[PDB]
């Protein structure tokens, strides 16, 4: 009957390895770049626009900066398609928790359903992984700022800086060098801009081709901030850090 | 739906997918455990493929079933996350039909149980995951320490490894371990312990965790330093021959 | 060739054959020859039962599924539990709901059928079991070959199994004679014995060895083993 | 009813509950602790259906025990009351709900506060001063609506539950055998083992 | 509305001696004032010397023993016509009965 | 990796093998058929073929009645095309019965097309290696003519042909209507309309038919019917008697 | 490419489905069968080889009916022939049911073919392995049909499948002929013994045993009866007669 | 019988590359030329009407739709998959929105809806991707005009005009040098058939083109009166007239 | 692949055969059945010193009055033991009555063929056939004592001696020879311990071997290392001797 076409999306390999996840890496290593950067009072989120043009619209435009909550964001490296669906169980994962206990959701209680439902696609099924990674940036009063990563394996840990997508290699090496656990939202926000800018494919790295966010704690209040810039805010930032 | 057979026989009586679930096992960060005679100890090695990671909220190794028991594996990370839950699941409805928390012995059969089952169900493949289980039974102090496999099997040890280089540390204890005296001290048990681990994790204060099982309910994680300490006591013992 | 079109039973090869079935078919000849006569009396089932060392027991062979119905096997010994036990329950519905003793034409048609569902549905494998249904009902004695494709026949006698046919030789030249030992179960028998002794060659038939069921006019269907089939060696 | 009884004071909750258990015409048991610790500064008391009771009680609790055990975190009072509501909220529209009443009295270490919530059967819930499930209300809320102050001691509190009681014992027309009181601290929870004559 | 119930009179005895007993029961089956039968046997005889009356309404009665006189019947297909105890019969009873106990 | 050629998902080229070997089959019978527009008529003609002398010719027809008023001419092997009919019979009594009115001849085709488009998609459903073209004269569009294939593809026609030699159909009536101008036949009686129709054939196919070579289905105001060998010969001798 | 003969609902580059071909083979080996329509009901005959003189006679019939006016025989694998006949009387049991009447011959016949044509639309099933014969009288007269695992099928005044469906198709041509008014049943039993007889000449190795039924609506009041005693005798003996 | 293909017929090659995704796109590249341009006060969306036979009445078979009074679609690649695409589009529309707030969904949910259905195809077990890649124009109150394309693979783009299917690259480069965000309806309309002409092989009149708008408000297409709230349909298919009449000052 | 209930050509299910290899790979397993009581005994086998040899479970009790012994991929057993002590325990409560030995056996023989990717037959659910054998040994008043060897297949035998694992071949060999219908209860056991010893790579001690026993009058016991021991000793100095 239909064993015959069965592809056997979760099984190991000899060397007890899981095929699809592999592959499913292997495609994310062709995203955009993203990155994350963690600083003491606020954590940044950098991604490169993969595939852009002049007709473009880009003030309507989001594919890799996505909000999950007010105090939770996650960057995207993969398949948006794929994202979108695991984006939005995340919201309402969320949101349950508010219900249920009447507090907003801990940063790592997300992560950990989000990384547990692509387990899943590993584990049974017959049907394939969801070609995505993930970059979790969030705040909540036991860790404070946090950074996440989670891939196709369902499998996720914690970071000071991180990187996603393509030219990781590269990225995590310069990261590697200039990060600072003393380190400031701007500096970071520096550090960002200035890593995607080496590791880019392109000639330039110009504002029509990056996506920003900030989780800051903004003093002049005591709580956080969610911003992700808007066009000619990524625009400005992008000459004041010295990259015009 | 999905319900092919994906764990069968082959000609030579093997089933593929449970020993490729090994290999995982193998592949998988090292992780040990040792039985003094009032206290268990589990170590585990940390990788360092890349190192900027955040250690305050990175899950770790050793994980807390009850008050009374904890588990640490190797292999993949996000099989065993569901074998710790479906763990701490039992546990709660273990307690709350016998009025009574969980035997190590019982919550090792079940979490064995568990894999076992994955590998003669359809739609499904085996955990990549490996367990090293221990605490102390409810009134009771006399340490219990076992381990489970992909294949559903398990077993008691008076000490034990589990993941990559395991070979190796099991020689070191194998012999360095006296069953007829055990590490009749914390301090002398966790020191074992970690010397096991050097043996594999060639000089990484920073990349050996370690945690202290005591009778009623007394599980506690060591920090770098109180490690740290434990890894230079030792690199003398060395060099003073 | 062949090797394409046997990995299962919803594939036809290109000669219109059906290996799974086939193959199914070859487990019988590879088990342990049985036999049955009939009478216009009695019916009578043979069997000669095998075992695995001489410290182990003899695998029974002859299974009742009701007072005036039973069968002898060949082939998967468990299949053969499960057909029978179907025969049970469509002999003791029929009792059950209607008052009527299954009629042992309709026996046939059942597990014809039941087979049948095993042999076009993906999934499913056919049975590895051949059956020899002997009964008294309505309209008499009979004896019945079930075959796994699901071919059921009445016959006045015949045999399945190792080196059959030896004794379906022995029967269909016996034939004239046997089908009038009428009022004499003992006789029947014996001419049963006989039919089955022309497919051995190992050994000779002994009494933890030999297995003999009779159902008739009078006679509820009765197995006999051991010291109980001794009076026939 | 049952007498069920919770009064918030400065630095702890006080949760008294009667220990006489009847059925029909006989007092079967007269030292029955209707209570559940939830996590280590959380308590609930309970009262109503026969079985239902013990049910819902273990039920809560082998949950918020799992939710700790998954988190390494006790859960903040309000949210173990909220967790609590939900399900009442969900009982009363099942097939056959659960009859209980609870009073939920837990020391919040975050806010370093005490916090005294009640819930009925229905899903209702509500933070007060001081609560209670039953008849008791009847008499016990204005004896508490006069002598209550907000920043108490545990042992002025103490007292006025003594005060309670008594009024209990002279006015209510059964015989709830006394009460059994316990104390939810920023050191967590603890019985008053005399209060039969304190 | 609709009574699923009935009864048809009926009384049966039954009483043990040191090597026999035996269960007796009238012949009379009725419906309110009306004779249904003058003979209609209530008293049956299950195999391996085991008898059996369920007295009351008839249409339960018969259905009862026929299930215990068919669980008779599995019990020598599965255990060799091995005669089913009297005590053991009971427990089956039983379960027969309890089965339906809503 | 070569299997893209036994079920129906994409071939490197972005093909569906599977819904082209259907469309081959499509022509099994050997058999052509053609549909034109009335001034207030639909007529489908169809070879028949009954070659066999044990067979009842009277039982043998690519042509059914959906409804009252849709009829259907189906190209393609026997089976899938009853397994056709009956659909749409079944789809067009349950459109009667929930909508309140009789079901379009185009929407009744739109309803089979999205089904045959299924089996292009789903993987355990395989396509029908049928043609279907479905006439009638719609209470609001007037006579129609809709044609689906195994590639859940549709779309209204002035006139249509299928078959083995459909191209020769096709290009003869492009011409008379490239002719005529209009789109449609201005004849006032379906029997001129049916007589149009079978002379074409014969130009088209170079061949001359008998009673017993043709099936015919006509589609008025309010009924699709088809017609008897003798329906057929009386209009026969009439193309004969213009020649 | 090739392989297009493993699965079932298949399309082979030429657009044919061998499954189904291969189904028709275990048919064409089978033995042969007929049917003939006479003037007022119809006849089925069948060849039941003798494969030993174990096999009682008579006792192992073929023809099966289906409600109380249909006959059906056919060739090729036996028991998925049956299967077919239970569809069939579940099918005729549902429509009488419902409309009262008992299921008219045409609609009969489409109720088999639409369950056999369901059998080569998935990989997860078998073809049937059978061609059948089968017909009755309804509210209209007589009615015979032939349907092929294909699920295709057709009236016909006379028809034939199985080993010697040549030598079937032979005679029944020439009676068609012979007969342009019409055959009696009473003709058509006696003929229908003698088409059997010769066709059995492409299997004389095994000698055969006889069958035939009919439904007539003067010789049997519209309900299937099999032809037995002194009618089936004589049959027989007309057939005897002729083959020499 | 039953679907027993409960496993994914679009997996991982050791590439990356999810091959039937690929395939997909290759069908939509065959496909015949749609595109799509957004003007200040409008947006613009059309498609050449390839009619399969002389004998077809291209009229009975539209590649543009109107999903809902304000959104509509072309597309690019199989036109069968298109079809059932914009029944599910629209009954989406309805089902996850309409019947929830009482008003139609903005563009890019429904954009997203879609691309959701797709996304799906995808991954869902014994199916295929679809075949085609959509162009959704329409206006929503918050977000004014908008253009968006949605391809097999789930994905979705903004876009303020571009092109898909056969002359695609060829269309996108003759576009972005018209384009300019000063653009008024009828100039991207006039564009619009200008792109389009260079992919037109022959004949090129009102009833081999296929264009609709997304603009102003048509009260005089609503069907009714007496509801201030209710202005009319923003979504308009041109007469081939209208088509006409402007190729002759093209 | 193919079906993983498909038959071979010469009328064999391919996963049975397979699952009767991995059997071979066991440890070894012996059982005796004398007129006192039957003896089952096994192989440890304990792949390091470190594994404390007392929590190899190879021996369980299904009822008082029935034990058994497996061989194989072990941890397959453990639903077909939890099915034959609830099979056991529930006989008793629906006919106040021990349930017979061999029944017990037919009973956990009815779960092995319940595999298959969808067999026509119920709801075969379980994608695998079992990869262990069992000995089931007990009494009851019907047959007295008896012995069973019940497999993956479904089919199951009666032996008055049986030895399955790694060493079965030749340890069956010798059960031939040695076992008599007169050997006692006490001759069983040296003949087991006897017999593992020749066959296990290990030198037999009372710590990679076990033994038990099953009699009307005490039941399924499982002998504590000290009296196997003594049974050891018993046997060097009985060989020793000649």
């Amino acid at each position: 009957g239909s064993r015959r076409y069965d592809s056997r999306t979760t099984i190991f390999s000899p060397e007890g390895r899981l095929y699809q996840v592999e592959y499913a890496l292997e495609s994310i290593s062709h995203a955009g770049t993203a990155i994350g950067i963690m600083a003491s009072d606020g954590i940044v989120l950098a991604a490169e626009r993969k595939v852009t043009s002049t007709l473009l619209e880009q003030d309507t435009s989001t594919e890799k900066l996505y909000k999950l909550n007010d105090k939770i964001a996650v960057a995207v490296a993969g398949l948006t398609a794929d994202a979108e669906i695991l984006i939005n169980t995340a919201r309402i994962h969320a949101q349950n928790y508010l219900k249920t206990y009447n507090e907003d959701i801990p940063v790592e209680i997300l992560v950990r359903r989000l990384s547990d439902i692509k387990q899943g696609y590993t584990q049974h099924g017959g049907l394939r992984p969801f070609g995505v990674s993930f970059i979790y940036a969030g705040y909540d009063d036991r860790y404070g700022y946090q950074l996440y990563t989670s891939n196709p394996s369902g499998n996720y840990t914690g970071w000071k800086a991180i990187s996603v997508g393509a030219n990781t290699s590269a990225a995590q090496t310069l990261l590697q060098m200039d990060y600072k656990d003393d380190m400031k939202v701007d500096d970071a926000i520096e550090l960002a801009l200035k890593t995607l800018s080496k590791t880019t494919d392109s000639s330039a790295l110009t504002y029509d081709r990056l996506e920003f966010a900030t989780i800051r704690k903004g003093a002049n209040d005591g709580e956080v901030y969610q911003k992700i810039f808007k066009p000619q805010e990524i625009k400005d930032i992008l000459v004041k850090t010295g990259i015009t | 739906g999905y319900d092919r057979a994906l764990s069968i026989f082959s000609p030579d009586g093997h089933i593929f997918q449970v020993e490729y679930a090994l290999e995982a096992v193998k592949r998988g960060t090292c992780a040990v455990g040792v039985k003094g005679k009032n206290c268990v100890v589990l170590g585990c090695e940390r990788r360092s493929t890349l190192k900027l990671q955040d250690t305050r909220i990175t899950p770790s190794k050793v994980s807390k079933i009850d008050s009374h028991v904890v588990l640490s594996f190797s292999g993949l990370n996000a099989d065993s996350r569901i074998l710790i839950e479906k763990a701490r699941v039992e546990a709660q409805s273990h307690r709350l039909t016998l009025e009574d928390p969980v035997t190590v012995e019982y919550l090792t059969r079940y979490v064995a149980g568990v894999q076992q089952r994955y590998t003669q169900s359809g739609g499904v493949r085996p955990f990549g995951v490996s367990t090293l289980i221990a605490g102390f039974d409810p009134r009771d102090d006399e340490p219990k320490l076992y381990q489970t496999e992909p294949s559903g099997i398990y077993s008691s040890w008076s000490a034990q490894t589990i993941g990559r280089n395991s070979k190796t540390v099991r020689e070191f204890l194998e012999k360095n371990y006296d069953r007829k005296e055990p590490p009749a001290t914390v301090e002398e048990c966790v020191k074992l312990t970690v010397r096991s681990l050097l043996e594999v994790v060639q000089t990484g204060a920073k990349n050996i965790e370690i945690t202290v099982v005591k009778p009623d309910s007394d599980i506690v994680a060591l920090s770098s330093e109180e490690i740290n300490q434990y890894v230079t006591q030792i690199e003398q013992e060395k060099q003073e021959q | 060739f062949r090797n394409n079109y046997d990995g299962d039973t919803v594939t036809f090869s290109p000669t219109g054959r059906l290996f799974q079935v086939e193959y199914a078919l070859e487990a019988i000849k590879q088990g342990s020859v049985t036999v049955g006569l009939r009478s216009n009396t009695h019916a009578v089932l043979v069997a000669l039962k095998r075992n695995a060392d001489e410290l182990s027991s003899y695998q029974k062979k002859i299974i009742k599924c009701d007072e005036h119905m039973g069968l002898s096997l060949a082939g998967l010994a468990p299949d053969a539990r499960v057909l029978s036990n179907y025969l049970r329950q469509q002999c003791n519905y029929s009792s059950l709901v209607f008052n009527r003793k299954l009629a042992v034409e309709r026996a046939g048609h059942l597990l014809c059928d039941k087979a049948q569902k095993n042999t076009q549905s993906y999934g499913g494998r056919p049975y590895g079991v051949g059956l020899l249904i002997i009964g008294y009902d309505k309209s008499g004695a009979h004896l019945l070959e079930f075959q796994p494709s699901g071919n059921v026949t009445e016959l006045y006698g015949t045999a399945i199994g190792a080196r059959s046919q030896g004794a379906k030789t022995y029967l269909e030249r016996t034939l004239d004679t046997f089908i009038k030992i009428d009022g004499n179960p003992d006789e029947l028998i014996k001419a049963g014995v006989e039919a089955i002794s022309q497919s051995l060659r190992d050994e000779s038939l002994t009494v933890d060895n030999l297995s003999i069921a009779i159902v008739g006019k009078d006679t509820p269907f009765t197995i006999y083993d051991g010291e109980a089939v001794a009076k026939y060696i | 009813m049952d007498i069920i009884l919770g009064i918030r004071v400065q630095d702890s909750v006080i949760l008294a509950s009667s220990k006489a258990v009847t059925r029909g015409i006989s007092v079967l048991k007269d030292s029955d602790d209707k209570t559940r610790q939830l996590s280590p500064h959380t308590l609930m008391s309970f009262a109503g259906e026969a079985g239902d009771t013990v049910q819902f009680a273990e039920y809560i609790q082998a949950n918020i025990q799992l939710y700790s055990i998954r988190e390494d975190y006790e859960l903040s009072p309000q949210a173990v009351s909220s967790f609590v509501r939900q399900e009442l909220a969900k009982s009363i529209r099942s097939r056959r709900p659960y009859q209980v009443n609870v009073l939920i009295g837990g020391y919040d270490k975050k806010k370093n506060k005490p916090e005294l919530y009640q819930i009925d059967y229905l899903g209702t819930k509500v933070e007060l001063p001081y609560g209670a499930h039953g008849y008791s209300g009847f008499y016990t809320f204005s004896l508490l609506d006069h002598h209550y102050r907000p920043d108490m001691t545990t042992e002025e509190g103490l007292d006025l539950l003594k005060l309670c009681v008594q009024e209990l014992e002279k006015r209510m027309p059964m015989d709830f055998k006394g009460v059994i009181v316990k104390i939810v601290d920023k050191d967590g929870i603890r019985q008053v083992d005399d209060f039969q004559a304190q | 509305q609709f009574n699923p119930y009935g009864d048809n009179g009926g009384t049966i005895l039954g009483i043990a001696g040191e090597d026999f007993a035996v269960l007796a029961g009238d012949t009379r089956n009725i419906t309110d004032y009306s004779i249904n039968s003058r003979y209609e046997p209530k008293v049956f005889d299950c195999g391996d010397n085991i008898v059996m009356s369920a007295n009351g309404f008839a249409a339960d009665g018969d259905a009862l023993v026929k299930r215990f006189k068919n669980s008779v019947k599995w019990y020598h297909f599965d255990h060799n016509d091995k005669k089913l105890s009297i005590n053991s019969a009971a427990r089956n009873i039983q379960h027969l009965l309890y089965g339906k106990r809503f | 990796a070569g299997y893209d050629r036994h079920i129906t998902i994409f071939s490197p080229e972005g093909r569906l093998y599977q819904v082209e070997y259907a469309f081959k089959a499509t022509n099994q019978t050997n058999i052509n058929s053609l549909a034109v527009r009335g001034k207030d008529c639909t007529v489908v003609i169809s070879q028949k073929k009954v070659p066999d002398k044990l067979l009842d010719p009277t039982t043998v027809s690519y042509i059914f009645c959906i409804s009252r008023t849709i009829g259907m001419v189906v190209n393609g092997p026997i089976p899938d095309a009853r397994n056709a009919a009956l659909r749409a019979k079944a789809e067009a009594a349950e459109f009667r019965y929930k909508y309140g009115y009789d079901m379009p001849c185009d929407v009744l085709a739109k309803r089979m097309a999205n089904l045959s488009q299924i089996y292009t998609q789903r993987a355990y459903m395989r396509p029908l290696g049928v043609i279907l073209t479905f006439v009638s004269v719609d209470e609001e569009l007037g006579p129609s003519i809709y044609k689906t294939d195994p590639a859940g593809y549709y779309v209204g026609y002035k006139a249509t042909a299928t078959g083995p030699k459909q191209q020769e159909i096709t290009t003869n009536l492009e011409n008379h209507f490239k002719k005529s101008k209009i789109d449609h036949i201005n004849e006032e009686s379906w029997e001129k309309v049916v007589e149009f129709a079978i002379t074409h054939m014969i130009d088209a196919l170079g061949t001359e038919f008998s009673k017993n070579d043709l099936e015919v289905g006509v589609a008025t105001k309010d009924k699709f019917f088809t017609l008897s060998a003798e329906n057929i010969e009386e209009r026969l001798v009439a193309i004969a008697e213009q020649d | 490419g090739t392989g297009y003969d493993l699965s079932n609902s298949v399309f082979s580059p030429d657009g044919r489905n061998f499954q189904v071909e291969y189904a028709v083979k275990a048919v064409e080996n089978g033995t042969t069968s007929i049917g003939i329509k006479c003037n007022d009901g119809v006849v089925f005959a069948v060849e039941k080889l003798i494969t030993s003189k174990l096999l009682v006679p008579q006792k192992n019939v073929k023809i099966q009916v289906v409600d109380r006016h249909i006959g059906c025989v056919y060739s090729g694998l036996i028991p998925d022939g049956r299967h077919l006949v239970n569809r069939g009387r579940e099918e005729a049991a549902s429509f009488k049911k419902l409309y009262k009447t008992p299921i008219p011959i045409p609609a009969f016949a489409d109720r088999l073919g639409q369950y056999v044509q369901a059998h080569t639309l998935y990989n997860s099933v078998r073809p049937f392995g059978v061609s059948t014969i089968f017909g009755g009288v309804d509210k209209n007269g007589a009615h015979l049909y032939m349907l092929e695992p294909s699920g295709s099928y057709w009236g016909y005044k006379g028809a034939a499948t199985g080993k010697g469906r040549q030598s079937a198709k032979a005679e029944l041509e020439k009676l068609v002929d012979h007969h342009p008014e019409g055959l009696s049943a009473r003709e058509a039993v006696k003929q229908a013994a003698k088409i059997i007889y010769l066709a059995h000449e492409d299997n004389k190795e095994k000698d055969f045993e006889l069958e035939i039924s009919w439904c007539s609506l003067s010789e049997t009041n519209g309900l299937h009866k099999f032809v037995k005693g002194d009618l089936l005798q004589e049959a027989i003996d007309f057939a005897q007669k002729e083959i020499n | 019988m039953t679907d027993r293909y409960s496993f994914s017929l679009t997996t991982f090659s050791p590439s990356g590359k999810l091959g039937q995704i690929d395939y997909a796109l290759t069908a939509v590249k065959q496909g015949v030329t749609s595109l799509g341009i957004k003007a200040t006060n409008g947006v613009v969306i059309a498609t050449e009407k390839k009619s399969s036979s002389p004998l077809a009445m291209s009229e009975t078979l539209s590649k543009v739709s109107l999903l809902t009074p304000d959104i509509g679609a072309v597309y690019s690649g199989m036109g069968p998959d298109y079809r059932v695409l914009v029944d599910k589009s629209r009954k989406v529309a309805h089902t996850s929105y309409k019947r929830i707030y009482g008003e139609y969904p903005p563009t890019k949910l429904l954009v997203s809806e879609v691309a959701k259905i797709m996304q799906e195809a995808t991954q869902s077990g014994g199916v295929r991707p679809f075949g085609v890649s959509l162009l959704i124009a329409g206006h929503d109150e918050f977000n004014g005009f908008s253009l968006y394309q949605v391809d097999p693979s789930g994905s979705y783009f903004p876009w303020k005009a571009t092109a898909i299917g056969k002359g695609s690259v060829a269309a996108k480069t003759f576009l972005e040098k018209r384009w300019n965000d000063e653009l008024e309806l009828e100039d991207a309309i006039h564009i619009a058939l200008l792109t389009l002409k260079e992919s037109v092989e022959g004949e090129f009149n009102g009833d081999t083109i296929e264009l609709a708008i997304i603009g102003d408000e048509n009260p005089d297409l609503l069907g009714y009166t007496g509801i201030p709230t209710d202005k009319g349909p923003r979504f308009r298919k041109l007469t081939s007239q209208e088509i006409n009449d402007r190729l002759e000052a093209l | 692949d193919r079906g993983v209930s498909t038959f071979s050509p010469e009328g064999r299910l391919f996963q049975v055969e397979y699952s009767l290899e991995a059997i071979k790979l066991g440890s070894t397993a012996i059982g005796i059945a004398t007129k006192e009581g039957v003896v089952l005994g096994v192989e440890k086998r304990a792949t390091s010193p470190l594994l404390e040899s007392d929590s190899i479970e190879k021996i369980v009790e299904i009822d008082r009055h029935i034990g058994c012994a497996m061989s194989g991929l072990t941890a397959d057993a453990r639903s077909m033991i939890e099915h034959a002590r609830t099979a056991a325990v529930t006989h008793n409560l629906y006919y106040d009555e021990d349930i017979n030995v061999e029944s017990l056996t037919q009973s956990v023989c009815d779960l092995a063929l319940r595999f298959g990717e969808g067999a026509s037959g119920e709801e075969r659910l379980m994608s695998r056939p079992f990869g262990v054998a069992l000995l089931i040994a007990g009494h009851d008043a019907d047959d007295g004592y008896q012995l069973f060897h019940a497999e993956p297949s479904g089919t199951f035998y009666r032996y008055n001696a049986k030895a399955i694992g790694s060493g079965s071949e030749g340890a069956q060999a010798e059960l031939l020879n040695e076992w008599h219908s007169s050997l006692t209860l006490k001759e069983a056991e040296l003949l087991v311990l006897k017999i593992l010893k020749q066959v296990m790579e290990e030198k037999l001690d009372e710590n990679n071997a076990q033994l038990s026993c099953i009699t009307k009058q005490d039941g399924f016991k499982i002998y504590d290392n000290e009296k196997t021991a003594e049974l050891i000793k018993e046997l060097k100095e009985k060989e020793a001797a000649e």
